[PDB]
């Protein structure tokens, strides 16, 4: 009952985003690193090498 | 895709901040006589000019 | 570092030179004339007979 009542608060609040993004939340803010920069590696092959 | 263009920078680290971060003291040029090389005459318009 | 505000974010950190392909036409200006000096002279001075 005390946790039935906080699932959409306390749970689902997290549990939705917590392995996707809170759990790596320390992980998250080096993303900022991949899809700018080494995710534009593997677009590196092409965008700076055909410059 | 990452991996085949992974194998760059990892090695690109021993490659500059070895040697351009040196190169302002040793060149006279970079602070202490380009500022005036043109400047020792190439401003005599500041009285070549009146 | 101010400087140090953009150097990383080149995958290549300099700027240039992974514009240094296209700018290598600049640097080899002073060796332009060379090429002038290899061939063309060497092409002049035959139609020039």
């Amino acid at each position: 009952c005390t946790h039935i009542q906080n699932l959409q608060q306390l749970l689902f609040a997290s549990s939705t985003t917590a392995q996707p993004i809170l759990t790596p939340w320390p992980l998250m803010k080096e993303l900022d690193e991949m899809g700018k920069i080494n995710s534009k590696l593997s677009t590196a092959v092409e965008e700076v090498t055909l410059e | 895709v990452m991996a085949v263009k992974e194998e760059q920078y990892i090695q690109q680290y021993k490659k500059y901040e070895m040697l351009l971060n040196r190169v302002g003291y040793t060149p006279k040029i970079s602070h202490r006589e380009l500022v005036e090389m043109a400047e020792h005459r190439k401003e005599l318009d500041k009285m070549t000019k009146p | 570092y101010v400087r140090g505000l953009l150097d990383e974010w080149w995958e290549q950190p300099a700027s240039t030179v992974v514009d240094w392909v296209t700018v290598d036409g600049q640097s080899v200006a002073a060796w332009q004339n060379h090429v002038k000096q290899l061939l063309a002279f060497y092409d002049k001075e035959s139609l020039r007979t």
